[PDB]
RNA sequence: CUUGAGUCUCGUAGAGGGGGGUAGAAUUCCAGGUGUAGCGGUGAAAUGCGUAGAGAUCUGGAGGAAUACCGGUGGCGAAGGCGGCCCCCUGGACGAAGACUGACGCUCAGGUGCGAAAGCGUGGGGAGCAAACAGGAUUAGAUACCCUGGUAGUCCACGCCGUAAACGAUGUCGACUUGGAGGUUGUGCCCUUGAGGCGUGGCUUCCGGAGCUAACGCGUUAAGUCGACCGCCUGGGGAGUACGGCCGCAAGGUUAAAACUCAAAUGAAUUGACGGGGGCCCGCACAAGCGGUGGAGCAUGUGGUUUAAUUCGAUGCAACGCGA
């Protein structure tokens, strides 16, 4: 609506789900989509296909704003890391740079006990 | 092709075995037993030799297929437990179900049962009864289980161990009240056999008088709830208390009465009495 | 434990380097 | 492998540019039988108009629409072992792989010579017959059936 | 008397120790903006969070705990142990060249001190983690892993506890005994030209000779050749248990048997099965296709029914158009 035409895409990748959001330079979100929110459900459907579907849905929702150039941030690992990137690039978007902003701790807090399976 | 036999065993008195059971044990090729060693000793006392198979709940299902295959080969398998009869708080459910669904004859044999033996001499109505087996070992779980069966009008049969008799009795006193009549039957068919019936509080007090009275295995017979309708439903009271915690007293009582369809005056009086 | 994996990784010190 | 190479360039057919006809028999070359097929295609199509009631001009490729596969088996080394992992049919094997297995069962299946086998087995496709079409019914077993592990 | 052992002068490296500051990342929580139905979790789920607006993103603030990269078979410490950066206090070790004292030394039963983690007492602190515990799932029902939470505990100050596979399963000190390849700190000389070459010290890692060892293996940092002193052991179970003494708030710790019972227990190494630990090489074994059986009717043969017999043998991979 505001026709800013410039924004940044935040991607949060997790072993169980992936989240894609679009915001402006001031951090104000405009639209978002998730793999679980795009018809898929369960970890057995957490493949990069669901991630790209969610990215396409987010792009369709945010197309009303007329964004053309996006700076994309990657948060954490996950199958839907590059799939979301290509999905949003294919939806008429001009990529600028890929920034990895995964929150790596400097051994501050003790990690939860690892699984025994 | 061969049939499966559910042969009970004595509950502590060797002399309490049936002749048909001995004949079946000597007439079968494999005997599935809870603890081979135990059964082995029992078989030796009667001079019977046969094959023993370790069948307990831990590996029940795992070996159910093997037992089914053995039965299909025309062999006769007899199932026994350390005591009493199988399938009553003893392994055997999965094997019996597999045999039944596979079209294999099942021949049960009458025999000792601790719950039935206790009930016969319990001195309480036996027309209708509910067997519950062991109670939860945890205090919270035990209290919840006791509360769920508080309103049961039928006689209740429970199994009990010397390790938690005192705690279980205390929980019963707290939940069902000391006015309830309970019968404790200990070491049936043994030298120290003792059946004592009394109010729960009196029973507890008597048991605590001497540790010797809480030694061995036990069965609890609880008289069913009396046919009294004066007391209002407990669920309505619980809902009213929760709504009072979350909402004002008047709205809580109105909502509880509306949902449960009961008189509001009685609920309000009970709430006021509890608050006071 | 959070320390056993570190010891297991350090055990490979003598795998093929020395 | 880091990079992959495409298919080798091959010249077209000067007569009519029928790649399907050329690939039908070229893969099956043996004992110098190319001359037999070359001299048989024209002779067969001359009389096929009355032999089968249709001419091999426009009806030669009207019952092969289902031949074109959508998923093909590729031996890919993943997880430390070989697996199918059916991916979209790339042009390298979309048609060549399916074409190489057409005359594998319609070669000497009731005639003493290949004079009439090659043309008749394909002309019969217009009458709910033939074998090139049913071949696609076997690839579906390993595709769209094990998505949990693929 | 000066060679052992020490003192003085100069310099070197070091997560050595105690105390106080401060820095960055991250987790959690609180609050604001944008934004809107999901988020979280799993093998799949559910409990859990969310329209009184979560998760995502941004912007402030609070708090506790730990110090990514450097980082290394690297370094320091008697051992336990010690990792951001800075300051104050402080211990030890090593190297060059001298001067000094002149056996002042080594080892130590008792004794004294230090001593991982868990635990205890008092008073604080509490982000994350997490015994106990609650709930979900699974089961006919359980237990058990798995999931969501979560209390001690984990942190600080003082005091107690004095136990570890507290291990290098190797007590401390001194001397003698072929050699290579490193790492890490010194220092002397040659053009340090420099990284280099020539030597000379301390610590430390790997291979290996003689010798030793039951073998494994050790091998100048010995488990080799000797010397001084101390501690400890003489079958397995009973049992590091009982009784007593001492120590402790408690948990318990330390010292420490006997009856009875068995003819073994145990160490190293060798041979094969096992195996899924693994890797490798083969065989329409699999891969990619060709044609069949099983679908239907026949003929033969088998298992069973009947019969007076339907003779008997093989009747899992090695039988059923087999003996015949
Ligand atoms: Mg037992
Ligand atoms: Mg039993
Ligand atoms: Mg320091
Ligand atoms: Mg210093
Ligand atoms: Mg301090
Ligand atoms: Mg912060
Ligand atoms: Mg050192
Ligand atoms: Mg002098
Ligand atoms: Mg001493
Ligand atoms: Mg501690
Ligand atoms: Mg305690
Ligand atoms: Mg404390
Ligand atoms: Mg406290
Ligand atoms: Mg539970
Ligand atoms: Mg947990
Ligand atoms: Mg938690
Ligand atoms: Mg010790
Ligand atoms: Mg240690
Ligand atoms: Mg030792
Ligand atoms: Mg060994
Ligand atoms: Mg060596
Ligand atoms: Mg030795
Ligand atoms: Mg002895
Ligand atoms: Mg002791
Ligand atoms: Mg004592």
């Amino acid at each position: 609506r505001k026709q800013v035409s410039d924004g940044v895409a935040h991607i949060h990748a997790s072993f169980n789900n992936t989240i894609v959001t679009i915001t402006d330079r001031q951090g104000n979100a405009l639209g978002w989509a998730t793999a679980g929110g795009s018809g898929f459900r369960g970890s057995r459907k957490s493949t990069p296909f669901a991630a790209q579907v969610a990215a396409e849905r987010c792009a369709d929702a945010v197309k009303e704003y007329g964004i053309k150039n996006l700076e994309v941030m990657v948060k954490g690992p996950g199958p839907g890391r590059e799939s979301t990137i290509r999905a949003l690039n294919a939806a008429g978007f001009r990529i600028t740079n890929i920034t990895d902003v995964t929150p790596i701790p400097h051994n501050g807090c003790r990690p939860p006990k690892k699984r025994r399976v | 092709q061969g049939q499966l036999y559910i042969v009970p065993t004595p509950i502590g008195n060797l002399a309490d075995i049936t002749q048909r059971a001995l004949e079946v044990l000597q007439a079968v090729d494999l005997i599935a037993a809870e603890d081979t060693r135990h059964t082995g000793l029992l078989l030796q006392h009667f001079g019977i030799n046969a094959r023993l198979f370790a069948l307990h709940d831990h590996n029940e299902q795992q070996k159910a297929e093997t037992l089914l295959a053995k039965l299909q080969e025309g062999q006769n398998i007899a199932l026994v437990s350390d005591a009493g009869t199988p399938l009553i708080n003893d392994p055997g459910y999965h094997l019996v179900r597999t045999c039944r669904e596979a079209g294999i004859r099942v021949v049960p044999l009458p025999g000792p049962c601790a719950a039935i033996t206790a009930l016969s001499a319990a001195g309480l109505p036996s027309d209708r009864f509910c067997y519950e087996g062991f109670l939860p070992a945890k205090s919270k779980g035990r209290r919840d289980a006791l509360k769920a069966i508080e309103a049961e009008p039928r006689t209740l049969i429970f199994y009990e161990s010397t390790h938690r008799l005192l705690d279980s009795l205390e929980d019963i006193v707290a939940v069902l009240g000391e006015s309830r009549y309970v019968v404790l039957a200990r070491e049936l068919t043994k030298t120290w056999e003792t059946i004592h019936g009394a109010p729960v509080g009196e029973l507890l007090a008597w048991v605590k008088e001497d540790e010797n009275r809480r030694k061995g295995e036990m069965v609890l017979i609880v008289e069913g709830h009396k046919a009294q309708e004066e007391d209002l439903p407990a669920d309505a009271l619980r809902t009213l208390a929760l709504l009072q915690a979350e909402l004002p007293l008047k709205k809580a009582a109105a909502l509880a009465a509306e949902i449960h369809g009961v008189k509001k005056n009685a609920l309000y009086k009970y709430a006021l009495e509890q608050q006071g | 434990f959070y320390e056993k994996p570190t010891t297991e990784r350090k055990r490979a010190k003598a795998s093929a380097v020395k | 492998r880091r990079r992959v190479i495409g298919q080798r360039k091959i010249l077209p057919d000067p007569k009519f540019g029928s790649e399907l006809l050329a690939k039908f028999v070229n893969i099956l070359m043996v004992d110098g039988k190319k001359s037999t097929a070359e001299s048989i295609v024209y002779s067969a199509l001359e009389t096929l108009a009355q032999r089968s009631g249709k001419s091999e001009l426009e009806a030669f490729e009207v019952a092969l629409e289902n031949v074109r596969p959508t998923v093909e088996v590729k031996s890919r080394r993943v997880g430390g072992s070989t697996y199918q992992v059916p991916v979209e049919v790339r042009p390298v094997r979309r048609n060549a792989l399916a074409m190489r297995w057409i005359v594998e069962a319609a070669r000497k299946r009731g005639d003493k010579s290949m004079a009439l086998r090659l043309a008749n087995e394909l002309s019969d496709a217009a009458e709910n017959k033939g074998t090139a079409v049913k071949k696609r019914e076997d690839v579906h077993r390993m595709a769209e059936a094990n998505k949990a592990f693929a």
